[PDB]
């Protein structure tokens, strides 16, 4: 009765990767 | 003119930090739904299995800050963009910017706390059930740098604010830049080791099951 119990795994990565990538993109809105 | 470029520069980082509110959004529902999910599937453990009956994982709620950033992202459109526009529509950009690292603070801390109980849920089922199961141990999270690094900037970036005017106007903006970076950096490492650590508990659970 509990062989089919079964916690999920969550994937964030793409989410993860675009807030660095905003991070470091963000260096090219700077005013000189 | 400079203005034009400071606008463009300006309307720019707005677009990018949208995106990243959006993205964090995105991350802190479905890290609060696979929590929520592993926090059932420990309690059905519970209820199929005297000593154990009650213990009990919690659930995370974290939706009033999901719909916050959502709604910041949707309202600096009314910051896109003359000096006093420019530093008005910026002033109008930062303070939407603190409510939404005030809100992804907030909704961090309330992750650890309920991955942390329920890792202490699962370890407490462990303990009352123990051969083969004794040394399954659910891992806690810390996050408390990255979620004291978001507080600070939501504070810090009101010396960002602004009150010749066109090197005030940039060198303001580029201090709130180099602040925002550093807390997008901040949320994208508590996010990762947040996703690190429900991973690993929910491999610790389906491990219990498949002994038990």
């Amino acid at each position: 009765d509990i062989s089919g119990i079964n916690a999920s795994v969550v994937n964030i990565q793409k989410e993860i990767d675009r807030l660095n990538e905003v991070a470091k993109n963000l260096n090219e809105s700077l005013i000189d | 003119e400079n203005q034009k470029l400071i606008a463009n520069q300006f309307n720019s980082a707005i677009g990018k930090i949208q995106d990243s509110l959006s993205s964090t959004a995105s991350a802190l529902g479905k890290l609060q739904d696979v929590v929520n999910q592993n926090a059932q599937a420990l309690n059905t453990l519970v209820k199929q299995l005297g000593d154990i009956s009650g213990i009990n994982a919690s659930v995370v709620n974290i939706q009033k800050e999901i719909d916050r950033l959502n709604e910041v992202a949707k309202n600096l459109n009314e910051s896109l963009i003359n000096q006093k526009l420019i530093a008005n529509q910026f002033n109008s950009a930062i303070g939407k910017i603190q409510d939404s690292l005030s809100s992804t603070a907030s909704a961090l801390g309330k992750l650890q706390d309920v991955v942390n109980q329920n890792a202490q849920a699962l370890n407490t089922l462990v303990k009352q059930l123990s051969g083969d199961i004794s040394g399954i141990n659910a891992s806690v999270v810390n996050i408390q740098k990255e979620i004291d690094r978001l507080n600070e900037v939501a504070k810090n970036l009101n010396e960002s604010l602004i009150d010749e005017n066109q090197k005030l106007i940039a060198n303001q903006f580029n201090s709130a830049i180099g602040k925002i970076q550093d807390s997008l950096s901040s949320t994208a490492s508590a996010l990762g080791k947040l996703q690190d650590v429900v991973n690993q508990n929910a491999q610790a659970l389906n491990t219990l099951v498949k002994q038990l």
